[PDB]
């Protein structure tokens, strides 16, 4: 059941009682991303097996 | 099986142009931070190349 997604990292730290619905990625390393978004961009969300 | 143990430590891991150089393979140390290499001094880091 992969319908549940959780974030891998956030540029800002926690902020109490908030929700984040973003999907962009940060230029971290290896294959950070292309332009702003697209291929070779590691998704900031991973599902649960 | 006889991996090295050279104590390459207490030095400067300068990476300013190293990151820019695309020909370079990989330098991002996720242990602490990819950016935290320039002024970081390594305690007793041993290379096992």
């Amino acid at each position: 059941n992969y319908n549940y997604l959780y974030r891998l990292f956030r540029k800002s730290n926690l902020k109490p009682f908030e929700r984040d619905i973003s999907t962009e990625i940060y230029q971290a390393g290896s294959t950070p991303c292309n332009g702003v978004e697209g291929f070779n961009c590691y998704f900031p969300l991973q599902s649960y097996g | 099986y006889a991996w090295n143990r050279k104590r390459i430590s207490n030095c400067v891991a300068d990476y300013s142009v190293l990151y820019n150089s695309a020909s370079f393979s990989t330098f991002k140390c996720y242990g602490v931070s990819p950016t935290k290499l320039n002024d970081l001094c390594f305690t007793n880091v041993y290379a096992d190349s």
